[PDB]
């Protein structure tokens, strides 16, 4: 997962 | 400029992140965005002119932040759909199951349903906890964008999810999406603010  | 969610603002001339709601704190106009935008004080500019900065925020742990802006904004109780609008009516969080649809400027509006809730996102940055996950796609952009329901009940903030080597989740099944947002109730206790509704 990452920002967005 | 007009504030509604879903439209494009960027920070320190640099980053990009979408609107998420217009609301208001006593007499002072601001918006709600994702906490990873922005640092307290950067400042957001929406079609090359400064709109306001950002007042205060919470990244990672939670995921969340306000803009305050100067007097001259307008602001509007509306989600981009489109060249069309949603109108936000309230803040009734929905429960697992129920269709969604987040708005932002690099997908647009793209809608799902919630999959889950008080989910982790480990983020390089830190861990982000109790998110809540819908499987409506998104991309690098999306982020700070609008979630609500068709009914105009505003859910959170985009915040992350798994992106594809082409920045997005869209191109990979529903099934197989995690796009994570923030809460919008704990965003409006923890800093007093009221959403701008229609």
């Amino acid at each position: 997962a990452a920002p967005v | 400029a007009n504030i509604v969610g879903g439209i494009e603002y960027s920070i320190n001339n640099a980053s990009l992140c979408s609107v998420g709601f217009s609301v208001t704190r006593g007499a002072t106009k601001g918006f709600v965005t994702a906490g990873h935008c922005g640092t307290v004080n950067a400042t957001a500019r929406i079609g090359g002119a400064v709109v306001g900065t950002f007042a205060a925020r919470v990244f990672p742990g939670n995921d969340r932040a306000w803009v305050s802006l100067t007097s001259a904004q307008t602001l509007l109780p509306r989600v981009a759909n489109g060249s069309s609008f949603v109108t936000v009516r309230g803040s009734t969080e929905a429960a697992v199951g129920a269709a969604v649809c987040r708005s932002g400027r690099t997908t647009g509006y793209q809608c799902g349903t919630i999959t889950a809730k008080n989910v982790t996102a480990n983020y390089a940055e830190g861990a982000v906890r109790g998110l809540t996950q819908g499987n409506a796609c998104m991309g690098r952009g999306d982020s700070g964008g609008s979630w609500i329901t068709s009914a105009g009940q505003a859910q959170g903030v985009m915040s992350g999810g798994n992106v594809q080597s082409n920045g997005n989740n869209c191109g990979i099944p529903a099934s197989q999406r995690s796009s994570l947002f923030e809460r919008l109730q704990p965003i409006l206790s923890q800093y007093g603010l009221s959403l701008v509704t229609g």
